[PDB]
């Protein structure tokens, strides 16, 4: 048909014209770290955590974002897109606070688990944080934003799976924010899915606060009977 | 430095919901000629200029003024939210009628910017970031202002005020609490960014029409 | 074959209405030249203006330096259906840089010319003027000669007797410096927060309200009449090869006569800085750093200046740029680590904040920097730092980013001593 | 000639002069194109 | 605290497919529920779809 | 360095330490360790329950 044939690390693979660098990757096997990245969202391209080489190509490009084109051979494990991944950790990290004993994402946060594997293991941050004051958005999402790593993942949720634009970004530079500007409370029938998509402890379910830990608990897949979709 | 200028909204008796605000008939008119300027189905691509407006008729942007931008463009006031707080020349807070903004870049502070703004201190009599007790004046240090050549300078009210001394500012403030407009543009005999006494382009008299058209044209 | 520039004839510029001394409205345009013969260039065709600009040799004025006549042709396609833009950049943000907005308040016609002589090659349906919003006044004259043009039937209905038709906008922003970039400066037209988006899509493909778009800066389009009234071959000899045309200099800092001036392009630093600048204070022996190209340009010391040319590869090969050519010159009785300082921390406040690498690193560096200023650090830092810029360069969106490396880098790799030497002072005197 | 200066005009401009002049220029200027709908939420 | 009384309870095992586990069940007498696996569907992303001229995918903020 | 009996600190203000983050759980080599945590009444991150069994311990 109309397949193109790319390569990712010189292994062959055969996608249909306008797939991305990072769709690719998942067909060979290999998932791209992501952070602002969401299959069922729009492409937003903002953690630059997808960063990865086309070879003979000098600058990285933005997996989740850059359509890839016939010839290419994508080079996920050189060094010069671990050290990208190094760098955008290290930027991530630096004003993240030392939450994580109280998060209530300790065992299932998207950021430890890329800083433990895409990461390095030390700090060379020799500032002082910033912090931001806590929103308050509802009694079922508890809001901590200085947690929040800007990825703009539950605005897009927010404006287009659920219809409701009420969040957004306020400010400029390091000291921007996210939410409402206003005492407004984000009321939906999808309102706790923001708790999901977010890789953050930043939005966390209220009713679930300090709860339990992701290690302990058994997982039971079962069905919804609250309505007729099952 | 920090900036200081928070991003979040409180309710308050001076900016509520509730706080009447409005366009005038002509603001309406202008408003209409905005909307005419951009195509159609792209309303949204007028609320930079229409909430500037709004800012020309209040000199400030309440939280009503930014509702009833949203609701004459029919867009979420969370837009508008973001285009506010985003955009520095916007004030979410009351000012003097008098702005007075200097520019303290390296190229305008390499050439002494820092007496300008003391000179102002010591005039006012209020810090960097304050307003006088009679609401006439405001001060605010801002970044590069497109005045680089010709500095130091300071912008008052859609007004530039250019190569300016302790005294030409001190002149420039007394002048403008007595009631009448200065003059804007350079001091110190200069007009124009021309070079003070080198004038070492543009002194023949400009070619006329067609000096060097190519054949065939 | 020429092999010395930096004599320019008064009467072979550009822009003869520079510092404003003639009539800038409709009448003195005509007087000097503007908006004769536009009638025969608008119906000699898109293709013929595309080649007299691809002959010309004409380089972006914005800081990129990309060739013009590339860009306009990959904006030549057909038509899809949907109207085509043309964008002028007029946002004029970058520090030390004047030029754009002198010849928009003293010289608007060439402008609105070059605007109507674009709109034609690149088949755009209007012009949209991203003007800066405390440019009011000089905003209010572009408006001025707009509705002048608009009268004499210059632009509007077939703006000529020539049949084509081409509308002028103008558009304020609002005290930001990343609304300069292409990307961003569409985002604001379009009513949004001015953030850039990623590329692709191009503009040439996807730009304003999702139409077809290319975004020029002022200087360019403004030369781009005069360039197809004289000859593409006039505008080449000037400059050296690949670097041609004549090129407008800000010159800021610690000069004696500060002031812009139009130029040849290949003139030497040393020269234009002596002839136009009045010559650094206190004699060209004081002189310490200067910085050829606005903030984004990283600084060069005074023996690599001795002895440059001011044009894109000279200086890219002094490991520093071009950039908006505007001229910044610090004197040896200056903290120059206080400057680059500054630079970063306008660069924060700057910074739109929308990826991680510009918005973290760009706040770490600038608390780095103010560190260094009283030498509160140690010099195992200053490679660190160094680190850091190159996480920032090359990782972000837009070229923000880079533009906030470069300072830093030019800084560490000229003056790693100065660093240091404060840094010795700080540890001695704190003990 | 060149000695004098010929732009003193921008000393009386008002706080209206730009959106005045847009409305004076609004009616010298051709229909917008129309992407067929009132917006992208419609 | 928390007491059960069947062995069988904290019992998970790992099979590389389908067949191998089910093979694993009958052999050691044990009657299973097999479920296929779910894959999620490809999906045509497209950073470009967001600035659309006249489509809905038009995003109104980023 | 001695390590004997177990004992569950506080801080000089006098309220308690422990904010219920389970690592002690998860790292007890012999699941000596059963904990459960709840909101307090001003929202502090405390338990509700942290009990130790000594015979179960290997100290
Ligand atoms: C942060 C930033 C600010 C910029 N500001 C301007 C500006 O004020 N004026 C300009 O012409 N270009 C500016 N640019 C460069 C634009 O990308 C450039 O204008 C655009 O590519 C078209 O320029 P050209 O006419 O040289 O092709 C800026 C770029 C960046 C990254
Ligand atoms: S969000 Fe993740 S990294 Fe941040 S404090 Fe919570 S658990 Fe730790
Ligand atoms: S709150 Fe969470 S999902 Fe929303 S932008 Fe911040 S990190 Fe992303
Ligand atoms: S580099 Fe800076 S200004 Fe540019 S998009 Fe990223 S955060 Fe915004
Ligand atoms: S739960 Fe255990 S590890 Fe966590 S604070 Fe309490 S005693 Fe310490
Ligand atoms: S996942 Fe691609 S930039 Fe965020
Ligand atoms: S540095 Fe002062 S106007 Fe730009
Ligand atoms: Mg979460």
């Amino acid at each position: 048909s109309n397949l193109i044939e790319v390569f990712v690390d010189g292994q062959s693979v055969m996608v249909e014209p306008g797939t991305t660098v990072l769709q690719a990757c998942e067909k060979v096997g290999m998932q791209i770290p992501r952070f602002c990245y969401h299959e069922r969202l729009s492409v937003a391209g903002n953690c630059r955590m997808c960063l990865v080489e086309i070879e003979k190509a000098p600058k990285v490009v933005a997996a989740c974002a850059m359509p890839v084109m016939k010839g290419w051979n994508i080079l996920t494990n050189s060094e010069k897109s671990k050290k990208a991944r190094e760098g955008v950790m290290e930027f991530l990290l630096a004003n993240h606070p030392l939450d994580c004993p109280i998060c209530d994402q300790g065992g299932e946060c998207d950021l430890q688990d890329q800083s433990m594997m895409f990461g390095s293991d030390r700090s060379r941050f020799l500032e002082g944080k910033r912090a931001v004051e806590d929103k308050n958005i509802g009694p079922l999402v508890k809001t901590i934003m200085t947690r929040c790593i800007q990825c703009t993942r539950c605005i897009r949720f927010a404006s287009e799976i659920a219809g409701v634009d009420d969040l957004g970004t306020t400010g400029r530079g390091n000291d921007m924010q996210v939410g409402t500007y206003i005492e407004k409370m984000f009321m939906s029938e999808l309102s706790g899915n923001i708790i999901d998509i977010c890789p953050v402890g930043a939005l966390t379910s209220k009713p679930y606060a300090f709860t339990a830990r992701p290690w302990e608990t058994r997982k039971t897949e079962s069905i919804d009977v609250m309505d007729a979709v099952g | 430095g920090a900036g200081g200028a928070l991003f979040v909204h409180r309710d308050t008796p001076e900016n509520n919901p509730d706080t009447p605000f409005d366009f005038t008939p002509e603001n309406y008119k202008r408003i209409e000629a905005i909307v005419k300027n951009y195509p159609e189905g792209h309303k949204a691509a007028a609320v930079l200029p229409v909430l500037d407006l709004a800012q020309r008729q209040n000199g400030w942007l309440p939280i009503s003024a930014m509702n009833k931008v949203a609701e004459i463009l029919q867009v979420p006031p969370m837009r508008v939210y973001e285009v506010a707080t985003f955009y520095t020349m916007y004030n979410r807070k009351p000012v003097g009628k008098y702005h007075i903004q200097v520019c303290t870049t390296t190229p305008c502070m390499l050439r002494n910017s820092d007496s300008i703004l003391e000179a102002i201190q010591k005039k006012l009599g209020i810090k960097v970031g304050e307003t006088t007790p009679d609401k006439l004046f405001t001060l605010i240090e801002v970044e590069c202002l497109g005045a680089c050549v010709n500095a130091p300078m300071v912008q008052i009210n859609d007004n530039y005020y250019e190569d300016l001394t302790p005294k030409d500012i001190e002149e420039i403030i007394d002048e403008l609490k007595a009631g009448k407009i200065p003059k804007p543009g350079p001091r110190s005999g200069r007009f124009s960014c021309e070079p003070a006494g080198g004038l070492t382009s543009l002194t023949e008299p400009p070619k006329g029409p067609g000096f060097g058209v190519q054949a065939g044209l | 074959k020429k092999t010395s520039f930096g004599s320019l004839k008064d009467e072979d510029r550009i822009f003869t209405n520079l510092y404003g001394r003639h009539d800038w409205r409709l009448k003195g345009a005509q007087s000097r030249g503007d908006w004769y013969k536009t009638k025969e260039i608008l119906l000699k065709g898109p293709d013929w203006i595309l080649g007299e600009v691809k002959t010309s040799g004409l380089r972006g004025r914005g800081g990129a330096g990309f060739p013009t006549g590339l860009k306009w042709s990959f904006m030549n396609k057909p038509s899809d259906g949907r109207p085509k833009y043309l964008v002028v950049n007029a946002d004029e943000g970058e520090p030390g840089t004047c030029k754009d907005r002198e010849i928009i308040r003293h010289d608007p016609h060439k402008l609105v010319e070059g605007c109507l002589v674009g709109g034609r090659a690149m088949g755009a349906r209007a012009a949209y003027i991203y003007i800066r919003g405390e440019f009011y006044n000089e905003a209010s004259n572009l408006q001025v000669a707009i509705r002048e043009a608009y009268e004499a039937g210059l632009i509007g209905k077939n703006a000529c007797g020539s049949g084509y038709d081409f509308d002028v906008f103008v558009v304020r922003g609002a005290g930001a410096y990343i609304c300069g970039e292409e990307t961003a400066l569409i985002e604001s037209i379009e009513g949004k927060q001015g953030k850039p988006r990623l590329k692709p899509p191009f503009p040439a493909d996807v730009g304003v309200f999702g139409c077809p778009t290319t975004v020029a800066n002022v200087e360019t389009v403004a030369v781009s009449p005069t360039i197809c009234r004289r000859g593409g071959a006039w505008f080449a000899s000037f400059g050296r090869e690949r670097n041609s045309g004549t090129k407008l200099f800000n010159i800021s800092g610690h000069v004696n006569h500060p002031c812009t001036v139009e130029e040849e392009m290949s003139v030497p630093l040393k020269e234009l800085i002596e002839k136009h600048a009045g010559g650094v204070i206190g004699g060209w022996d004081n002189l310490l750093a200067v910085i050829p190209g606005g903030s984004s340009t990283p600084l060069i010391p005074k023996s690599v200046c001795e002895t440059v040319l001011m044009d894109f590869d000279a200086l890219v090969q002094a490991q520093t740029g071009l950039g908006t050519a505007a001229v910044i010159v610090m004197d040896r009785s200056t903290d120059i680590v206080k400057a680059i300082a500054r630079l970063i921390e306008f660069y924060k406040h700057e910074s739109c904040g929308q990826c991680t690498p510009c918005r973290e690193g760009v706040d770490w560096m600038n608390k780095v920097m103010a560190r260094f200023v009283k030498g509160d650090a140690r010099p195992a830092e200053i490679d660190s730092l160094w680190e850091i810029s190159k996480q920032i360069e090359g990782h972000t969106i837009c070229a923000l980013g880079d533009g906030a490396a470069w300072p830093v880098q030019g800084l560490i790799r000229h003056f790693r001593p100065e660093l240091e030497e404060r840094m010795q002072q700080f540890a001695l005197q704190h003990q | 000639d060149n000695s004098t200066y010929r732009n003193l005009q921008h000393h009386e401009y008002s706080t209206y002069t730009f959106l005045d002049l847009n409305v004076e220029l609004s009616k010298f200027r051709m229909p917008q194109p129309s992407s067929g709908r009132q917006s992208p939420r419609h | 605290w928390s007491s059960t009384a069947d062995p069988l309870s904290n019992l998970v095992l790992t099979f590389s497919t389908k067949e191998d586990a089910v093979a694993f069940a009958e052999k050691n007498g044990w009657s299973f529920d097999v479920e296929e696996r779910k894959v999620p569907k490809p999906k045509s992303k497209s950073y470009g779809a967001n600035f659309s001229w006249n489509k809905r995918t038009r995003v109104s903020t980023k | 360095r001695f390590r004997g009996e177990h004992a569950l600190r506080r801080y000089p203000s006098g309220e308690e330490r422990c904010i219920a983050c389970k690592l002690c759980e998860a790292v007890c080599p012999a699941q000596a360790i059963t904990i459960e945590a709840e909101p307090r009444a001003d929202g502090s991150r405390r338990t509700t329950r942290y009990d130790i069994d000594m015979t179960k311990c290997i100290y």
